[PDB]
């Protein structure tokens, strides 16, 4: 009659963790994808050429303006 | 069943006045008073017939009431020395019902202290090696208790008795110096520990400090009780070096363990006289003779080349000796204090140098007075 | 430097909200230890155009602020703007 | 009789696994938001070794520059012929690369 | 672990400005704050720091107060505007060490294991060197106590960065680089 | 709708893992926190509440906040096994209340004692006239097992307030089995 009430209060102990981890998901996700909507309202999305890939997860950019860019973290795609 | 404990353990009057407190204290359900008073019940030095008869009953309640595990059980497993008097069944009991049982920060390592310390009279540094090593594998940064360093010093010293690395007796003596919390070091009980102290950090040759540990007084407090002429040649294990009576007498008295040290303690003072002469002698003589070497080193005129080249190969000094005239040449060295609390060298060299370069820096200023302009 | 369109995006907003509302233009390139490369201005009303825009009570600092012979797009946009003096105040405990 | 401890352990399993996995993808996508620090580079090829610290790079649409390394980008590795990643503002060399050109060598 | 650092005087003015915050209103007379650090290499680097609203009492000298919204979510806003900068340690004034140092050491180690605090001075007319750096290890003693977290010292030093003296060295004007031969070395001599 | 700053000073000493309270003294002082947060919320939802401990550690653990969910999250993994420190545990409470910016909120401090420690009556009468200067009437609700009828806490409450004060009900613990509600029956209306 005592351990069951302990699990009842531990359900709320885990529900506070649910609240905070769903906050670290959702409220941070609003930050991330509001920044990404801020990257999703632009002038173009400049077409380019990805030629190789690196690991010391990378992606290279060679545009139709013949400009060879690079980014080390790729962002909203996968390899 | 509390009536069973009352009829069983209460083997004398006046004692049950707190056992009635125990058989009400379980109804009060408060067990920090267990953690104090029943730990005192564990603590009692006597013949102790009741505690070993009742430890099985206390295990019968320890299966249920989530005891404070290491304290009473580990201090009582050596109060079992009236009840069972056998580690070969106590190791079964211990490792079977205690490896899953702990209440501390790190008490699996005190469990390993129990294992290693109860495999002394039944085991000899073969399987205890891995697990006693595993103790300090698991220490490394943890002991915010450091009361387990009592039993860790126990595994340290009682396993250092099992030979291997005599240079860890300066460190194991640091462990003895850094094991106990309060001051309580016995005198007539740790004079036997002076007998293992002096005559287990003396004979072996991993040590090379020669008077550094002799600065610390908790060993001489135990050595003045021991025989004074052994302690006189211990006092001669300082910068007094030739002293043909002193080390002769400890070769008279200390009968065993003087076979591998046959001339190698002489080799130790033969390498140690070089550092004692390039540090003791008031330098500006560093390229010098050889008869003081062949006099203080208790070596001959011929055997100083073995002396200097082996002492260079050791690594306490690195100067290439002028060998054509047996003329010494020295470098960096290890000090053993200057004048009694470093008065004279400190003053007449350090402050003399202070006012030297300070006042001649003022002279640099004096001629460089307006060259800044 | 130049007087951006970002100025005429947010400057009316912050002169609605705040009063002094100083625009600030910056560059780090032109030196590393010895220049004042940041630039700052302020939008002028259209309503003061009935007044001739030549009063200034202490004309030493306009004789020091007009003095650097203002460069390109500032006086490309003398209208909608009026300049402001930026000294470095007494900061000697940090300076020493 | 005490399956509410397993209704609490199951709430732990389900709710904590789901919120931790959502916040784990949110951890890696907060790192994708942290990639708004890793904001772009340029790429060129080393054309020669100008001085021991200088190199002439090749903007692939055009002009040629004078660059340096980051600090420790192995100035012996950056031989004329390698491809590097160039900085955006400072324009200097950031990271070496492989590649080379037309597959009429490769397809045979 | 921490051996030598790279520290730029933006943290120094970030000490002096909170000194301007609590100097004229001086009631607890101390600037204690948090050292953000762009931990890049074994050599450390700082380009940001903030001062916590803080007190430290004398009686039992272990009463002290952070501001964990100002500690957590201000750091989160900082991580959003600069994720390269993260925590590395903290700083304080009152160069005489005390007993609460080990308590804020206990809490500074859980944020960063090889943390380092900074003893400062608000008026260095020194030889001189600037502010201090430690290293917190556990060596416990030759004594046998529970864990002794005694402050070991990191040799502190100063680095540099592009475009961060642009107006300041312009204001001093007393800059004299190439004169070694009359003065710049005799100062070192005297020193 | 009284505006107050309630800072309960919890006890996680080494006497608080036993079962004279219902199974668990964690749940006992937890229910005491529950009744004070719910009750002060029912008198005012716009208060601010923080917990803190004194057994060998005093922290910046909770922000003084009306949200009882944070406090109830911090009533888990408390582990009452520490050495109870009575000296710093109240100076830390009042310097927490001097780290306030809403001081139109009045001040209320309560503390839970379930452990004996000895003290001079000077070392509490000075702190009691200090509290008379510090404008807090402290309502110590005693829990646990205890020295029955401590005069030190008695003289502390007696010289803590006089001249028609708030009426600090020093509720000493009933020695033996009771609940987490019969001991807060009396101080919840007037502490």
């Amino acid at each position: 009659r005592t351990r069951l009430l302990d699990s009842e209060i531990k359900i709320m102990k885990s529900e506070v963790l649910r609240v905070t981890h769903e906050l670290q998901a959702m409220k941070d996700k609003i930050k991330e994808n509001s920044e990404k909507i801020k990257v999703n309202k632009t002038l173009p999305y400049l077409v380019s050429n990805v030629i190789e890939l690196l690991d010391v997860k990378c992606a290279v950019i060679k545009t139709s303006t013949r400009q060879t860019y690079f980014l080390p973290v790729i962002g909203l795609v996968d390899a | 069943v509390p009536g069973f404990l009352q009829q069983s353990q209460n083997s004398g009057p006046g004692q049950p006045a707190v056992w009635h407190r125990l058989e009400e204290l379980y109804t009060k359900k408060l067990w920090h008073q267990l953690t104090l008073q029943v730990l005192d019940f564990v603590q009692d030095p006597c013949f102790a017939q009741g505690d070993g008869l009742i430890k099985l009953y206390e295990n019968f309640i320890s299966e249920f009431e989530h005891r404070v595990n290491p304290l009473s059980l580990v201090e009582i497993i050596l109060h079992v020395v009236r009840q069972m008097t056998d580690p070969n069944v106590a190791l079964t009991f211990l490792e079977k019902t205690r490896e899953k049982v702990k209440s501390s920060d790190e008490a699996v390592i005190l469990c390993k202290t129990a294992i290693g310390a109860l495999k002394l009279n039944i085991g000899d540094l073969q399987v205890t090696k891995e697990t006693i090593e595993d103790v300090e594998e698991m220490l490394n940064n943890l002991p915010g208790v450091t009361s387990v360093h009592s039993r860790f010093y126990d595994l340290s010293s009682k396993y250092y008795q099992t030979i291997g690395n005599h240079a860890s007796y300066y460190k194991d003596a640091l462990r003895f110096l850094g094991c106990v919390d309060i001051k309580d070091l016995p005198v007539s009980e740790q004079q036997e520990r002076a007998f293992t102290l002096g005559l287990a950090g003396l004979l072996g040759e991993g040590v090379f400090n020669f008077g550094e540990l002799l600065m610390h007084p908790v060993l001489e407090s135990l050595r003045n009780t021991d025989r004074q002429w052994l302690i006189d040649t211990l006092y001669a294990f300082n910068s007094g070096n030739v002293e043909r009576f002193q080390t002769l007498k400890t070769a008279w008295g200390q009968q065993p363990d003087l076979a591998a040290n046959e001339a190698q303690l002489l080799r130790k003072i033969q390498l140690l006289c070089l550092m004692e002469m390039t540090f003791t002698r008031p330098a500006n003589h560093r390229q010098l003779t050889f008869e003081e070497i062949a006099k203080s080193a208790k070596i001959t005129v011929n055997e100083v080349e073995l002396l200097v080249m082996k002492a260079l190969s050791v690594g306490l000094v690195k100067g290439s000796i002028d060998e054509v005239d047996k003329r010494v040449h020295m470098t960096w060295v290890q000090p053993r204090v200057l004048d009694l609390q470093q008065i004279k060298g400190m003053k007449d060299r350090l402050e003399f140098w202070c006012t030297d370069v300070k006042s001649m820096e003022m002279l640099v200023e004096h001629q460089a007075h307006d060259i800044l302009t | 430097c130049w007087l951006s369109g970002v100025d005429i995006n947010t400057q009316q907003s912050f002169e609605a909200l705040s009063e002094r509302a100083v625009a600030v233009v910056v560059d780090p390139i032109q030196s590393v230890k010895g220049k004042v490369v940041i630039d700052a201005f302020r939008l002028i009303n259209a309503n003061m155009m009935v007044l001739g825009h030549e009063p200034r009570q202490t004309t030493s600092n306009l004789g020091h602020l007009n003095k650097p012979s203002i460069q390109a797009l500032i006086h490309g946009l003398n209208r909608h703007y009026y300049s402001i003096t930026i000294n470095y105040r007494k900061n000697e405990l940090e300076q020493k | 009789k005490l399956l509410e401890h397993k209704e609490i352990d199951g709430r732990l399993k389900e709710l904590r696994e789901q919120l931790k996995e959502l916040t784990k993808q949110y951890e890696k996508s907060e790192n994708d938001l942290k990639a708004l620090q890793s904001v772009g580079q340029i790429v060129g090829e080393v054309l020669k070794q100008l001085t021991e610290e200088k190199f002439i790079v090749k903007a692939t649409n055009g002009p040629r520059y004078v660059v340096g390394c980051r600090r420790q980008l192995d100035k012996s590795k950056l031989k004329p012929g390698t491809r590097v990643a160039l900085d955006m503002t400072t324009l200097t060399i950031m990271r070496y690369l492989p590649r080379e050109v037309d597959p009429l060598v490769y397809n045979m | 672990a921490v051996q030598k650092v790279v520290v730029h005087p933006l943290v120094l003015l970030s000490v002096v400005d909170h000194f301007n915050r609590i100097g004229k209103v001086g009631n607890q007379k101390r600037v204690v704050g948090v050292l953000l650090g762009s931990w890049q290499k074994k050599v450390l680097d700082v380009s940001n720091s903030f001062a916590v609203p803080f007190d430290e009492d004398d009686k039992d000298d272990s009463v002290w107060f952070l501001d964990h919204d100002y500690l957590e979510n201000m750091y989160g806003m900082f991580k959003k505007v600069n994720a390269r900068e993260r925590i590395v340690g903290w700083y304080h004034t009152g160069p005489k060490l005390h007993k609460n140092d080990i308590a804020i050491n206990e809490l500074m180690k859980r944020y960063c294991p090889n943390s380092v605090l900074v003893i400062i001075d608000v008026k260095p007319k020194d030889l001189g060197l600037p502010t201090e750096a430690y290293i917190s290890v556990e060596e416990v003693h030759d004594d046998g106590t529970p864990t002794s977290k005694t402050f070991e010292h990191v040799t502190s030093e100063i680095g540099a960065e592009e475009a961060e003296e642009v107006g300041v060295e312009h204001l001093l004007r007393d800059i004299k680089d190439t004169t070694v031969g009359t003065l710049s070395q005799r100062i070192t001599n005297q020193v | 709708m009284v505006l107050e700053s309630t800072m309960v000073c919890v006890d996680n000493s080494e006497y608080m893992r036993n079962g004279d309270f219902l199974p668990t003294r964690l749940q006992a002082q937890q229910d005491a926190v529950n009744i004070v947060c719910h009750s002060k919320t029912r008198s005012n939802p716009e208060n601010n509440v923080g917990l803190i401990t004194l057994a060998n550690d005093c922290e910046v653990l909770t922000t003084l906040t009306p949200d009882t969910g944070r406090i109830l999250s911090k009533l888990h993994t408390v582990q009452p096994k520490g050495k109870i420190t009575f000296c710093t545990g109240i100076r830390v409470a009042h310097l927490a209340l001097k780290h306030r910016q809403g001081k139109n909120h009045k001040m209320r401090i309560i503390a839970f004692v379930g452990s004996p420690v000895e003290d001079n009556e000077k070392d509490l009468v000075k702190l009691a006239k200090r509290l008379k200067k510090e404008k807090v009437n402290v309502d110590i609700i005693n829990f646990g097992e205890e020295e029955v009828n401590t005069e030190k806490l008695t003289a502390f409450v007696n010289t803590l307030n006089g001249k028609d004060g708030t009426g600090s009900h020093l509720v000493t613990v009933p020695p033996g089995p009771s609940l987490a509600d019969a001991l807060i029956s009396s101080p919840i209306l007037a502490g």
